[PDB]
């Protein structure tokens, strides 16, 4: 099932992508093994984009978004400076 | 907000150097974040490395650049790139190119020698060498050039009867421009970021070979065998075998559009990948006083 | 088990027929030390000696034998030699591989010792790799087998598998010499004409040395060498045994890439395989002064006896002792493009 | 901050040119100031064939700008910074859509010269908008119109192997998010002479460089897993050809891949954020 994952980077935008297939590599050498794509999709494996950037003077700070239920803890980004870009398959 | 960053020095600046730095005035630097080492791009293309170009590319598109507009002695003035700030570039680099093109503006490794970017400074245990910059078209094609050499010397040199290994530094050589042809410096392994680099696109073609439109196909055939065009040339009046082979079956529409879907996305891909180091957008460019009012795209 | 699917798929174009091989560590430790390289295919013939294509194969090193037996290499022998229909083999038949990352090294390999051993061993859509889905399901002891090597008496390890009806074919091949005669005596030729053009060279000049690279020398020099002492050269001819490593023919290849050298280098009497076709430079900045310290260096040497080979066509002996021996290199352009084409493109 | 800019009309106008302009208040249009060069009236001319790559070089060359106001002797317009925020309407001649839509182009009007053209005849600059239309909507129009012009010129060029009606059927038509639009027609032929000389030298650049790059690696699993997709019949013939021609045939592919690479990107990329639909604007910005 698919599933939607985010990234933190001190790199800029363009070269992010090169070393995030780096470390995608074993999550696509499990594809193709079992699969082979008919009706031809699914060549592409997962897309990125740019949410915005934020200031690293100020790091993240881990708190606890709890329910009633159970306990989760959240990565809290402060100052962040929003700027939603476009899909950038990989 | 703020773009004066100061930077010491560390030791006396000796005054032989401070009149080439006086004569290196608005030109761009590389930056770290202050401290000495790494405020330019010696600690990652040093004499001892062969220059792979990549590396360094990696460095100079990973970090903020930066305008060096005032040197003193134990200390100068930096000015960082932040976008939405229209920065004043003055093209003080030997290598000349003049922007009558006044298009989107390019920064690359000093790929024209290591003499005409660098500078001594006897002072401290640091050497500068400086980026260069140079217009987009030129950038692209020198960009193209250098990973087409360090992939086919490679394969010369794989060559047991390599009767001509001079064939592709005349050939290749020197750069396209109207005014001169300048010749470059040229590695002779690749290094490994280089590889790194032609192997993300090998990928990217091997994965685009998957998918050709058939149609197309038939038109440079049909080309070939009418007139033959100017752009045309570079086939000299030949139907090449393999294009003659792939052309076995008819010509369709329904895979057609998610070939062009695939494609329109993979190459949008691509063009991400060649945009890559930081890119400038020129608003006129004064001629005759050499300097550029340009933003940070 | 990778560089054989590799080499498969690869030389359909120059090759009908792919042999695939093992190469262990300890058969090629003789030809290239340290592990210095990382091919290309060239198969001359018994007596229809002429000149063929060539084609590239790939391989790789430190990926282990599914035999503990040995720990070795991957290579694989390409074969396309047979006009026509495959079905006849040329016997005593020599294969040659140039094993390389950056071209040191040889490997010559018979036509009996590979099918011998090969025999004892027996909305659309993309396409798959065909010939590597039997391999995974075959995964057997029986597809190696041990191979007496003839050029150097040790294992040479085949892998041969039930594939298809190329590999099907093979195992039913037989067929009714001088394949390892024509270029040895080829380099005794070439090897006595040179020292008939410094016999000629000696006679026409004054038999005397002009020194040309400068050394002192003692005065028991016609002691601790005796007098007329030219046995090694006398018995130069049977210690190059060797030639496309050698030198001699290294110049005639470097036409191709003007003041250049080669040197080889036999000791003075039976030290051992010395070396050769080493490299003197003039190109960097190390220069011509580098090239005279070098020089006087290789003169120097007192218990090896060097042979110079210019570009231009011209042949030097170095005696130890400073002593040189002009000579000529002109050779019949047949066999300078036999060399060139016997290593690579013309 | 003042971004405005004005244009000096040369000559005075009537109310034929008020009514198109108060027509078209909303879209926007390049720059170079001067009343001459102002859109893509130096690119539109009918003294040329209106090419379509020098077009997209022009227009993403100089700025972008809105215009506000129109009098008599002025034209009121705004530029583009990428620092601030503007407003933008439709006004357009086709009235497509603004879905919310987190990304958005801006192409040189590839439906008809004179849908978007102005035409005045007080003053002979005939200037003419480029199209704006989302992101979805502008990819799906360029590979319609490109595989548009290549059928038209196969059948052009032998009528056996292609027809009309079922292109028609197919290609005709632009559909996204619950709308059905339409769309039918020589700078598309110099489009697709790029396209197919691009696909053309395609399969010998990529077989040159999986033969280059094949075996650097000794052992990757991801270099096999790329290496068993491609055609089994895209891989023979290397060695037949040279070293010269076949880098010439290197350069110029790989010149037109990044010419074709920054064009199949859908140039001066506007993004809008709030669309109300009773006011027909957006609110824009340039990204």
């Amino acid at each position: 099932g698919p599933r939607f994952t985010f990234f933190q980077s001190s790199r800029g935008h363009c070269q992010i992508m090169n070393i995030l297939r780096i470390y995608y590599s074993p999550s696509i050498m499990h594809r193709y093994a079992v699969v082979q794509p008919l009706h031809i999709e699914e060549l592409t494996f997962g897309a990125v984009a740019c949410l915005g950037t934020f200031s690293a003077t100020d790091g993240w700070r881990r708190s606890a978004f709890n329910y009633r239920g159970s306990s989760l803890p959240v990565v809290e980004i402060d100052s962040f400076y929003s700027n939603v870009s476009d899909w950038e398959v990989i | 907000m703020d773009l004066k960053v100061v930077v010491s020095l560390s030791s006396r600046l000796y005054t032989d150097e401070i009149a080439k730095m006086q004569q290196r005035i608005g030109c761009i630097l590389p930056l770290a974040s202050q401290n000495v080492q790494g405020l330019g791009l010696g600690q990652v293309y040093s004499l001892e490395t062969v220059p792979d170009y990549v590396s360094m590319y990696n460095y100079l598109s990973d970090c903020t650049l930066a305008v060096l507009d005032e040197v003193s002695v134990d200390s100068l003035i930096l000015t960082k790139i932040v976008p939405g700030q229209t920065y004043a570039i003055k093209n003080k680099y030997q290598p000349f190119f003049q922007w009558h093109g006044t298009g989107s503006l390019s920064v690359m490794p000093p790929v024209f020698g290591r003499e005409h970017a660098t500078v001594k400074l006897e002072s401290n245990d640091v050497d500068i060498v400086f980026p260069m910059v140079l217009p987009t078209p030129i950038a692209e094609e020198v960009l193209q050039k250098i990973l087409l050499f360090n992939v086919y010397s490679r394969v010369v040199m794989q060559a047991p009867g390599n009767a001509d290994m001079l064939d592709v530094h005349m050939h290749l050589g020197s750069v396209s421009y109207l005014g001169h042809h300048y010749e470059l410096a040229l590695p002779e392994v690749p290094g490994p970021l280089g590889l790194a680099l032609l192997d993300n696109l090998s990928l990217y073609f091997c994965i685009m070979v998957t998918l050709l439109p058939r149609a197309s196909m038939r038109l440079v055939r049909g080309l070939i065998r009418h007139e033959h065009h100017d752009l045309l040339n570079l086939f000299q009046e030949m139907v090449p075998d393999e294009i003659a082979r792939i052309d076995l079956d008819d010509l369709s529409v329904a895979d057609d559009l998610s070939r062009m879907r695939v494609m329109m996305t993979y190459l949008q891909s691509l063009a991400s990948l060649f945009n890559l180091g930081p890119r400038l957008a020129t608003a006129a460019y004064s001629q005759e006083t050499l300097t550029a009012t340009c933003w940070l795209r | 088990m990778d560089v054989h699917i590799d080499n498969q798929v690869l030389s359909g174009l120059g090759t009908p027929l792919l042999v695939h091989l093992f190469v262990p560590d300890t058969v090629m430790a003789e030809l290239c030390p340290n592990r210095v390289p990382n091919a290309w295919c060239q198969t001359l013939f018994s007596d229809r000696t002429g000149l063929t294509r060539v084609c590239r194969v790939f391989a790789a090193r430190g990926m282990l034998p599914g035999r503990p037996s040995h720990r070795g290499t991957f290579t694989s022998v390409p074969v396309y030699c047979d006009e026509g229909l495959p079905e006849l083999y040329n016997p005593f038949h020599v294969a040659a591989l140039r094993f390389y990352d950056e071209l040191v090294g040889e490997l010559q390999i018979y036509y009996l010792s590979l099918f011998e051993g090969a025999k004892r061993a027996l909305l659309s859509r993309v396409p798959v790799s065909f010939s590597k889905t039997r391999r995974a399901i075959r995964e057997s002891r029986a597809l190696v087998r041990g191979i007496a090597h003839i050029f150097s008496p040790h294992a040479l390890y085949v892998v041969t598998y039930p594939e298809l009806s190329a590999q099907g074919r093979l195992h039913r091949m037989t067929a009714v010499l001088g394949a390892p005669e024509r270029e040895f005596r080829f380099l005794i030729s070439v090897a006595l004409r040179i020292s008939a053009s410094f016999r000629e060279k000696l006679a026409m000049q004054a038999w005397t040395a002009q020194q040309e690279i400068p050394v002192v020398i003692p005065t028991s020099y016609s002691r601790i060498y005796k007098n007329s002492d030219l046995i090694r050269e006398a018995f130069f001819t049977v210690q190059t045994r060797v030639s496309w490593e050698s030198c001699w023919v290294k110049a005639t290849i470097s036409n191709a890439p003007d003041a250049c050298l080669w040197i080889d280098s036999h000791p003075l009497y039976e030290e051992g395989a010395s070396a050769w076709g080493k490299v003197i430079d003039s190109r960097p900045p190390g220069g011509l002064v580098g090239a005279a310290s070098q020089l006087v260096a290789l003169g120097t040497d007192g218990h090896c006896v060097h042979l110079a080979t210019t570009s231009d066509g011209q042949a030097f002996l170095v005696l130890p002792g400073g002593f040189v021996i002009k000579g000529q290199l002109a050779l019949t352009p047949e066999e300078r493009g036999y060399i060139l084409a016997r290593h690579g493109i013309r």
